[PDB]
């Protein structure tokens, strides 16, 4: 985990140090990623045959990558690798579709298009409620991690009295409300009475605080932190991909079952099978590589780890 | 019925289809200068993951009113 | 009824996406040569983002006009 | 039907858009030079500032026509 | 109700920002040149400035021919 | 009245677009290839204008065939 | 019947998965064409060039999503 | 019947526009080289003139041709 | 509905052509860049190989999405 | 009926896009050619035949577009 | 009702030649490195002839699923 | 009454402007490169001659393909 | 009605047309690097000719399909 963090540039003393979010929060974005109970099975497989390099301790070495690699990383891999496996299927049990669909040979599974006595949480099809849910759900988890960076900021312009700092911090928070009270007002109901003096308060704090910090500068700033609370949504993005690229292939194997099962669904599984391990792994380092930088950018820029 | 969720739904691809066009334009060059100086200096790769990965915030924004007028609909 | 609403829909997306590429044009060339800068300077960072920073009112302009015609909607 | 609504919107919202192509790709090399300017320079800040707001009329000029023919409406 | 009035102001529109794209074409040339030679000497300043402003003509055509069509509408 | 008179409009619209386009595509070259002899030497003022101010014929025949083809109607 | 909705919004989403390839194609080949003299002379710098030719994909990740949920209203 | 008189009309618009863009760029490239040679000369401006003058029958084509069937229209 | 049909095939047709221009555009300089690499080289070839392989996810999207809309047929 | 509108808008894109492709070639060109021409102040009539070929394209174009004309 | 085979037949046409430009956008670059290489080398022959013939595979996707679909007609 | 014949037309004149444009761009660099060899060396003139006369053959096929479209009527 | 025809012959005029765009506009760049690699080597005219031979496939799969859809009509 802190090596990730230790790869970027330095704090300075006496500020906050940045290590316990990642682990936090990583592994679990990770596993609304993926959340393929296979490929994770896989993944434990990967981290079996690492487990047993650690146990020959002989470095690891790749040619074609220049790669030198010792043991203590490696055991700080197969740990973060185990927290990545465990998030996974443990959110994949509610994303209970995994290598695509079981639905149609799992009579237990429970949904309204195909009954069962175990039911599932979140169904593929039905975009109609659950996409709305987990939109809201995503954008939520934006605002409180940027609502989380925006207080560490203040607090650490209040301890080393960078009150200016602590100014600029305050009236990004009140941006923030003012235009989340304002974007919700006029996507919400009416009788906005008190969603109205929210949006008041919050561009009265905002214009004070930017009169304090009268240098006038973070004014077109706020919308660049507006679409950084927006980047979100992408999470959601990779994971959808991913789920219905399973079942498309699911699909493919379905209907070389219901065609050919006496003959053809040899081959259909087989090349589904394979099909499945190799696109599975070239997108996946692109979907394992997409929040870490989401969270390398958002909280770092915002917090104040630009300075050494 | 409605042609107008046909016309809607060519609105809201060609919307966001172009902005990812004119997104992919701008970080292409910004990632030809940055991935340059990174080779040779390897210190200033944080400011560089910034001044790259700064552009997204068109594209976002594009993907919210395209679901905007989807729900609209 | 009246379908006309398919065909504001598809000028709004249209507006906001060529405003996306002009920006993104734009943003291309000036964040190289940007940070071509600040790859030796590392003090002019601030102009720097503010000349990246300064073309994003074309996407303004195209949000306020595709939020009017939201209106008009 | 009443379908001349949509013929105006998709045409405020076309000129807007390209209008704000033009600028950008001004804006485009137009922040490259300055920007090399006012790294070797420090004092050409002015000049090259000036330079680089000048072309924002196009985009005036689409807003403006967008105002008229939406009056028009 | 007639879709005539829609095809004029299309045709506005079109005509007033493809103006607006050679304009702008003109400008990102003639910008970064008189640039450079107001950072070499910037005794030409007068004359770059001239040099760029005068291809404005081109939106001067783009709105004549715009307000003559709003009058004929 | 019919539909037709608007596709005259649109008609001259283009006409006009592209006439402009070309002279703005011609300008930004000619004009930047003028600016820079002429903050060399000085004294080649009347070829440089004259160089920029030949492509004005295409947007006056644009004009033109505007001007005729809206007086046929 | 109205049938032809269908249609166009088939073909809406295409355009959006065209377009988004596009840019994510463009980008790709910049990104690469810089970063492979890099690696060619250093045969060090592998991971960066690596994840620098990594980030553009998410563009059309995110571009097909438009298409899909449209195929799931239709 | 009708309807036809607006589709020759942008039919010509559109063969003008695309003849003076082809002309213009045609234009644009040879003015550079132009201007540089008659700076470096100040004698040799005449070859320069017809050679650079010689590529407008691209536009007497599109005038002759939109002039002849506008005048069947 | 076979009307239907053609209109599903040809947005198939006009994704997987954008898609295949966009590995075009990839392929064409990354390959060139490859060439030049394995000339100065002759041992990199995993790397360009590799480099070249990559951007071929795009068309196989583009395939596959209009292969899923086939399925819809 | 409109079918004449519609062969006149054919022919005038055709047309068109004949005069770009001549436009770009003319410019390439001339544009080495000019450039050429201060040292081949002796080879200006080679020259000069060397630019005069693309215009055969947009001849062509006037032939099609004569031919669809008079197919009114 | 032949719009049907007729729509599906432009849905080809699109397709194939689109994917035809994007395989001649790559092969340009590909070949000019090739012969680059050829130049002095003439031993790089066989790499260079995959190096060019690795980027036909788009073309001959278009053309698969155009001869599908064409068999759906 | 007769309804093809118009979009036959546009199809076959798209056809061979696409060629000529496609003939224009491949002869812009043929000739460049053949009249710089010549200005050095008058004695390539036959294999210059010959290198810019070869691309003509698309030109050839898309001219017969409009016969043949033309002859269909 | 023959507009199923007519909509076949404007694909298949589109299929060829930018079919012969883009042999174009590789053969421009390949056939550059031929003529200056036989114009400074004299002796690398067979390898010149195949590698600018090589990119003509595409212009006779355009002609394969048009005859092939002209068939089926």
């Amino acid at each position: 985990f802190e090596l990730l963090v230790s790869f970027l540039n330095t704090p300075k003393y006496g500020t906050f140090d940045p290590t316990p979010v990642v682990p936090v929060f990583f592994p679990f974005w990770f596993g609304m990623i993926v959340g393929d109970i296979g490929y994770a099975l896989l993944f434990y497989l990967v981290g079996r045959w690492l487990s047993g390099y650690v146990k020959r301790n002989e470095p690891l070495v790749i040619d074609l990558f220049a790669l030198k690699l010792k043991p203590q990383v490696i055991g700080k891999l197969v740990h973060i690798l185990n927290w990545m496996v465990f998030w996974t299927v443990v959110w994949g049990v509610i994303y209970g579709e995994f290598f695509g669909t079981f639905l149609e040979h799992l009579g237990v599974f429970g949904t309204p298009e195909h009954p069962g006595l175990i039911p599932i949480l979140i169904h593929r099809i039905d975009t109609a409620k659950t996409a709305n849910l987990l939109i809201l759900l995503s954008v939520a988890f934006g605002v409180v991690l940027v609502f989380f960076g925006l207080a560490l900021r203040a607090y650490l312009g209040l301890k080393h009295r960078h009150m200016a700092h602590f100014w600029e911090g305050v009236g990004y928070l009140g941006g923030l409300v003012g235009v989340l009270a304002l974007a919700a007002s006029y996507l919400g109901n009416l009788q906005a009475g008190w969603l109205q003096g929210l949006m008041y308060l919050g561009f009265g704090v905002f214009l004070l605080a930017v009169l304090m910090s009268r240098i006038w500068l973070m004014i077109p700033e706020i919308f660049t932190q507006a679409g950084h609370i927006l980047s979100h949504i992408r999470i959601y993005a990779v994971g959808a991909a991913g789920g219905i690229l399973a079942g498309l292939l699911t699909d493919v194997g379905f209907a070389l079952a219901e065609r050919l099962g006496l003959l053809g669904v040899l081959l259909g599984l087989l090349v589904a099978g394979v099909l499945h391990l190799l696109i599975l792994l070239l997108t996946t380092l692109g979907h394992m590589l997409q929040p870490i930088r989401l969270l390398w950018v958002e909280f770092f820029t915002k917090f104040g780890f630009y300075e050494e | 019925g409605g042609l107008d969720r046909g016309l809607i739904a060519v609105g809201m691809g060609l919307a966001v289809g172009l902005a990812a066009l004119g997104t992919g334009v701008a970080q292409a060059r910004i990632g030809a200068a940055g991935v340059g100086a990174i080779a040779e200096d390897r210190s200033n790769f944080g400011t560089a993951l910034i001044f790259l990965l700064l552009p997204e915030t068109l594209v976002i924004f594009g993907l919210l009113i395209a679901f905007i007028l989807n729900g609209r609909l």
